[PDB]
């Protein structure tokens, strides 16, 4: 709908002729990979190694485009979806986001996936023999297609995109790598051969050489340069305390008994009572008719900023009508507000409702502010709080 | 005395300690804290008989507001250790009563809600816990947990996240994130 | 419903200047601090040394401040009467809704509830997010019967916006979603 | 905060000012167990900014 | 509109997530929006971190830009699934279902939606026709679930078994099957699984737990010992564990060694029945009497509806000079126990020693009515039988 | 001359099951004997501006 000149809101919305739309499609086939030797008959070449941004590994069929098996096992994103599984018998490799690495062969055979890395395996890379991976942290990657982590760590930083040159099945020429500080890291098959610091790289090179040279000649860079250069366990222990202490309360378990139950009993009364008494002068900052309020204090200094954390615990229901009042002292604080009413209180939300108190006593008096939470229609505190106002450090 | 007292109360050893606090109390020592501290002892190392009325005496000997709040916060411990979880209730309510800034009456008491039922009082409650001390795990942990239960992912690594920065060697929360961050992709 | 908006914006407007010279006064003060604590380390040594200056960065930060305190001031004064001017407005505006269409008393104390939730604009709750709660809410429970939009659309939050374009496509959807007979309630 | 007087501002874990798991012990920070005997010249950890001091 | 889609794609598939969003912000602020694939993978970045609302929002762009699209429906539905919103994430997956009707992830989601949503039927048949479209590991266990949380294991067997029959390599299938198993009178069967479990996983802690349990059900506490030892700095804070290594240890008559673990158990769990039964029974066994009764009372406190907790705190009552207590406790007890002749028999003992010798008949007939392989309460049954 | 038979085997947990945890029980730190001084230094003068 939209010219590649154009933009939005003139180009892409001047459809006035049209507007019309369509359905989906496949996604951005994020590899390629393909059983070579039939293209002269393009059909006998049935791997179509597509790994696609909606996470299939899809295959369609070469030639017949079938895709009779679209089954990928992926089982998420494909950090190094292809270059991977190149089994002479056909042997196909994914990679998952999760960093665990797949061995999905052939019309998605079943294999055991390895998971041969800790970190993210986002550096998989074709051997000339195996499937070159390569670990996250720091680490070179080197496996064969039976799990087994072939080689150790070779690579100081994190690569990018390896890529290996001329050699047989038994055979492995220069195999290169990038790295995350791009420096180029021409590996020998029994050494090192640089650490450079230049610009970027790429997720995929290819030694063109025309005329013999070890060398990629491929450049990719953040400026979009295109390179040619060639260069037993802790069980506790029990002392004599232990047994004197089991003794005595294997002869004299019954008084103990008798007198904890005494004393629970005694605690469920004053329990009970202390209940009561703070039910009667509503003293409690937490108690059908749901609601939570605590008053913090901040700020040192004679003018002290409280807000009150006011709260609607339940299901779904607000609470329209209800007011703040403060009770303090009128000769040490001088609250500008000291009554008001509080917003519609939607259950969920923590609402701070703050005030400015003030200290007035030029020597430091530290009196406890009262607030209560109460209906409008009511006299009795819904709920309460309590504040001790810390000192004023005044002048 | 206090510091080896301590020190043998919380590595399994609360007989030691005992040991420890009594000798506090032979020497004319007469406090809130050192009640509370026998209280303590002589319930977890298994000697009822002077278990209750060391927090009588405990609660008879503060002279503040956090002091009751404290006592009644560790009543509700022995409660809960009883069984009996409306008493432990109450003794949480009035520890939040005493001192309106006590987190851990706060999750304690979210606790034995969401033991009753009531989700949405003991998400609130914890998340109050977790406003007032967030240096602490267990407000944390469990809103993740009780949040994943129902749902809210989100919320849950939000807050399972936060359970990591407060105790990051644990283990039910490394569970929980590793959970979380499968269920991302 | 549109010269009330305007209002709403102007009041927004507000916030947000009030914010960024907030954030202002920030940078302003970290930079006194810094110079200051120079100047201690300064003060603390024995050995004499040039100033370099610093006290003439410490006074032009100093004046910045200033500039900048009073700068704030000035804009809390001008939201305050920007909200008791909206606080007006939208009385009129839940009045001429009670009126164009029959609605009883306990509609009306709900509208009063959600529309006029507070008397002075703090740096923790405004009129703006608190009002967009209440209307998202009321909408969620009581006029809307589709779950998709009461999960994308109808959410509820107390932070400061960046827009007020959902505030208002909240309002005129509640007034539209009451003309075609909707009606108001609380469980 | 306002007060810088050690040497070293990143010194060797072990040689710096500035046991049960969380899960046994309660706590007061981020680490730092709940002690016995408190006294006047307690810091018990230390705060980053003014702001959290104050908050 | 989409100039660089690609090495977005390659930058977010590596787990960069700060080039991608670089090059995401440089194409967005080029093409002026309507990239489809700058916000696609910048949301799908937002939500690999913790927040799900900036992805929302960027799934919703999303959907506007290509309203006739499955995937981005899907993607929508998915971010409220990830709140707790399951109808508008089931009213979503519908639209995403009415543009594609043949893929399994619509249905799978409206399975564990409709499961958050206790509607069962619905979310039975949709999970069977997620399986019949393609299946997968999570439709079975989402499966397993609902057969378990709606009814029996009669029905969850056959689906575990079915699931584990294909792909067999996955721990949480082997795991639940073998749980399952241990459920049921099946004991070899769920032994196989969990060490068919093992063997992939030799310190799966889930499936040692439940190894160490069937040990320790079996005699043989040291085996079960050691399996605890293999995981025991894994989890060096789990009641669970130590409840197990303290009845390891009060197997073989270490009654201190294992008050111990129980005490650090019952401390890291205060609100947990099962220690505070295994307390009070070892309380019993160590004939304190005073303490016994105080963790068997939190333990009835804690689930009532049991049988032998009563059995147990009338046994405490019975040496703390109560009989009264004792006789309601044994009431409580034989009213509230069906198939455990202990009780009767324990009762029968208190009779007969009270001097009645009437009603212990009763409870001794009422015990050779319920009823068989303890050594000593055999001998008890023939010792008040021939005395009575 | 009949003892009540107690069963050999205690209850074991088959399944770890997440369970809201509760905070830990809190033993009153002491006080030092110049923190006391000071609180009552500090609270002395309160009363007599009180008393006044």
């Amino acid at each position: 709908l939209r010219f590649l000149p154009l933009e939005l809101s003139e180009m892409e919305a001047f459809v006035n002729q049209h507007k019309s739309k369509s359905i989906r499609r496949q996604t951005v086939i994020t590899t390629m990979t393909t059983l070579k030797k039939n293209l002269a008959d393009e059909d006998a070449v049935s791997c179509l190694v597509l790994g696609t941004e909606n996470k299939e590994l899809l295959v369609l069929d070469p030639e017949a485009f079938t895709i009779l098996a679209k089954m990928s096992l992926p089982s998420v994103p494909a950090f190094l979806e292809a270059s991977g599984q190149f089994d002479v018998e056909f042997r196909l490799a994914a990679a998952c986001r999760n960093g665990s690495i797949y061995i999905l062969r052939r019309d998605s055979k079943r294999p055991k996936y390895c998971i041969e890395l800790g970190a993210q395996p986002v550096g998989l890379v074709g051997v000339h023999k195996v499937l070159v991976v390569g670990s996250n942290q720091d680490s070179l990657h080197g496996f064969t297609y039976k799990g087994k982590r072939l080689w150790t760590v070779q690579m100081p930083a994190a690569i990018l995109a390896m890529n290996l040159l001329e050699q047989h099945s038994r055979g492995l020429q220069a195999v290169m790598a990038a790295l995350a500080n791009e420096e180029v890291r021409i590996y020998h098959d029994k050494v090192l051969l640089n650490v450079i610091r230049t610009p970027e790289a790429v997720t995929s090179l290819c030694f063109g050489r025309y005329g013999r040279e070890d060398n990629t000649l491929i450049m990719t860079t953040l400026g979009g340069g295109l390179i040619i250069k060639i260069l037993k366990l802790n069980v506790p222990r029990k002392t004599r305390l232990y047994v004197d202490q089991t003794l005595r309360e294997r002869e004299a378990g019954t008084a103990m008994h008798r007198t904890f139950q005494a004393d629970l009993y005694l605690l469920r009364l004053r329990a009970a009572r202390a209940y009561v008494q703070a039910l009667e002068s509503s003293l409690s900052p937490v108690s059908r008719e749901p609601l939570k309020l605590h008053a913090v204090v901040q700020g040192l200094g004679p003018t002290f900023k409280l807000t009150l954390h006011l709260q609607n615990t339940s299901t779904a229901r607000p609470i329209l009508g209800l007011v703040v009042c403060f009770l303090y002292n009128e000769v040490l604080y001088a609250l500008p507000r000291a009554f008001f009413k509080v917003p519609l209180l939607v259950p969920g939300l923590n609402y701070p409702l703050e005030t400015f108190v003030k200290s007035l006593s030029d020597k430091g008096i530290s009196d406890i502010i009262k607030v209560l939470v109460l209906r409008e229609g009511q006299s009795t505190p819904l709920l309460s709080a309590h504040i001790n106002m810390p000192m004023s450090e005044g002048l | 005395i206090a510091c080896i007292g301590s020190n043998h109360f919380y590595t399994d050893q609360p007989e030691v300690a005992l040991r420890f606090y009594r000798r506090l109390l032979q020497m004319g020592v007469y406090n809130c804290q050192l009640f509370n501290n026998l209280g303590l002892c002589c319930f977890y190392a298994q000697q009822y008989d002077m278990t209750l009325t060391s927090f009588e005496r405990a609660l008879s000997l503060a002279e503040n507001e956090e002091e009751v709040a404290d006592v009644w916060y560790n009543l509700g411990h022995v409660a809960v250790g009883t069984g009996d979880t409306n008493l432990a209730h109450q003794c949480f309510r009035l520890a939040l009563v005493s001192n309106n800034q006590h987190a851990e009456a706060y999750n304690n008491l979210a606790v034995l809600e969401m033991r009753r039922g009531h989700v949405e009082q003991a998400k609130a409650l914890l998340q109050t816990a977790s406003s007032l001390a967030p240096h602490m795990y267990e407000p944390h942990f469990n809103f993740a947990t009780i949040s994943d239960k129902i749902g809210d992912l989100q919320r849950s690594y939000a807050a399972a996240k936060k359970s990591e920065a407060a105790f990051p060697d644990h283990v039910d929360t490394q569970h929980l994130i590793k959970q979380l961050e499968q269920h991302f992709a | 419903l549109e010269e009330y908006f305007e209002l709403i914006d102007h009041h927004f407007e507000l916030r947000i200047n009030g914010e960024k010279l907030e954030e202002l006064l920030s940078e302003r003060a970290v930079q006194f601090r810094a110079i200051q604590r120079r100047l201690l380390t300064r003060f603390k040594d024995k050995t004499p040394a040039p100033l370099q200056h610093l006290d003439t960065l410490l006074d032009g930060t100093y004046k910045q401040v200033i500039a900048l305190a009073d700068a704030v001031e000035e804009n809390q004064d001008n939201l305050f009467q920007s909200f008791t001017r909206l606080k007006s407005a939208t009385h009129l505006v839940i009045l001429l809704i009670g009126l164009w269409q029959k609605l009883s008393a306990d509609q009306i104390a709900i509208l009063e509830a959600a529309f006029l939730p507070l008397q002075q604009d703090t740096q923790e709750l405004g009129w703006e997010e608190t009002v967009d709660a209440a209307l998202s809410h009321l909408l969620k429970t009581c006029l809307s019967k589709s779950s998709k939009e009461q999960a994308l659309n109808l959410n509820s939050q107390l932070g400061i916006p960046k827009d007020t374009s959902q505030l208002k496509k909240h309002i005129t959807l509640f007034c539209d979603r009451l003309a075609k007979g909707g009606r108001l309630c609380l469980s | 905060i306002l007060d810088e007087n050690a040497i070293a501002q990143v010194p060797r874990p072990g040689t710096s000012l500035k046991g049960p798991s969380p899960a046994v012990r309660p706590v007061t920070q981020a680490g730092r167990p709940i002690t016995g005997f408190l006294r006047p010249s307690t810091q018990s950890g230390r705060p980053g900014t003014i702001e959290q001091a104050i908050k | 509109l989409e100039k660089q889609n690609w090495l977005i794609h390659l930058y977010y598939i590596q787990k960069d997530y700060e080039a991608c969003k670089a090059v995401i912000k440089e194409q967005l602020q080029e093409t002026h929006g309507l990239c489809e694939y700058a916000i696609y993978v910048q949301a799908l970045i937002f939500r690999l971190e913790g927040n799900i609302q900036e992805s929302l929002r960027l799934f919703q762009m999303c959907a506007f830009l290509s309203p006739q699209c499955a995937d981005n429906l899907k993607q929508v539905a998915r971010s409220l699934f990830l709140l707790g919103k399951h109808k508008a994430a089931i009213e979503v997956y519908n639209e995403a279902a009415k543009l594609n009707q043949k893929d399994w992830e619509i249905c799978h989601n409206l399975g564990v939606c409709y499961i958050y949503l206790k509607q069962f039927d619905k979310a039975q048949d949709q999970l069977h026709n997620a399986l019949h479209l393609n299946r997968h590991d999570l439709t079975y266990i989402m499966l397993g679930k609902i057969f378990l949380l709606k009814g029996d294991l009669d029905k969850a067997i056959e689906i575990y078994k079915k699931a584990v029959e294909f792909s067999p390599e996955n721990t949480e299938l082997l795991t639940t099957l073998g749980l399952l198993y241990l459920q049921l009178g099946i004991y070899q069967k769920a032994f196989e699984h969990l060490g068919n479990t093992l063997t992939y996983d030799p310190t799966n802690y889930k499936a040692i737990l439940a190894a160490g349990s069937m040990m320790q059900t079996h005699g043989d506490f040291d085996v079960a010992l050691t399996k605890y030892k293999v995981v025991a700095c894994a989890v060096i804070e789990s009641p669970p564990l130590w409840n197990n290594i303290g009845m390891c240890f009060f197997g073989k008559k270490k009654y201190v060694a294992a008050i111990s673990c129980l005490k650090r158990a019952n401390y890291l769990a205060p609100l947990d029945w099962k220690i505070l039964y295994n307390l009070g029974l070892v309380h019993l066994t160590m004939q304190q009497y005073a303490s016994a009764f105080h963790f068997l009372s939190a333990a009835i406190n804690f689930q009532p509806k049991m049988g032998e907790l009563y059995m147990l705190l009338a046994v405490a009552l019975t040496n703390l000079e109560d009989s009264e207590n004792a006789k309601r406790a044994y009431e409580e007890a034989v009213r509230l126990d069906k198939c455990n002749p202990l009780v009767n028999l324990n009762y029968a003992v208190l009779l007969y020693n009270q001097g009645e010798k009437r009603d212990a008949l009763a409870q001794y007939q009422e015990m050779e009515k319920k009823v068989s392989s303890s050594l000593e309460f055999d001998p008890e049954m023939v010792e008040v039988a021939q005395k009575l | 001359m009949f003892r009540e038979v107690l069963p050999k085997q205690g209850q074991l947990y088959v399944e770890d099951i997440t369970t809201m945890v509760l905070c830990k029980p809190k033993l009153l730190p002491l006080k030092s004997l110049t923190l006391e001084k000071l609180e009552k230094m500090q609270q002395a003068a309160q009363d007599t501006i009180h008393q006044q």
